[PDB]
């Protein structure tokens, strides 16, 4: 499965100058759309399973 | 640069931050846009950077 981001820290490093331009997820934070995160990570979740 | 400003560029008007960008323009072009349909870029009148 491979996916358009998770919540995964955003810090503007990445996301501001060259990346803005193609990464989807840089574009939407940018426009006011916000992914929030899941509030199990996939470790708590694999402590369960 | 690198300050947060109400921009205005050739009666472009906006807010942001302006930083020195690498994007490698073709020296006919002007302005880069977003996914969005939105500016991104724009080169300077006075100083062509
Ligand atoms: C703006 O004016 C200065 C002299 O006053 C000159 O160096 C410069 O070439 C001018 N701007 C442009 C884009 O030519």
């Amino acid at each position: 499965v491979t996916l358009a981001d998770a919540g995964f820290i955003k810090q503007y490093g990445d996301c501001l100058g060259d990346i803005a331009a193609r990464d989807l997820i840089c574009a939407q934070k940018f426009n006011g759309l916000t992914v929030l995160p899941p509030l199990l990570t996939d470790e708590m979740i694999a402590q369960y399973t | 640069k690198n300050k947060c400003v109400n921009f205005n560029f050739n009666g472009l008007t906006g807010t942001g931050v302006l930083t020195e960008s690498n994007k490698k323009f073709l020296p006919f072009q002007q302005f880069g846009r977003d996914i969005a349909d939105t500016t991104d870029a724009v080169r300077d009148p006075q100083t062509l950077e």
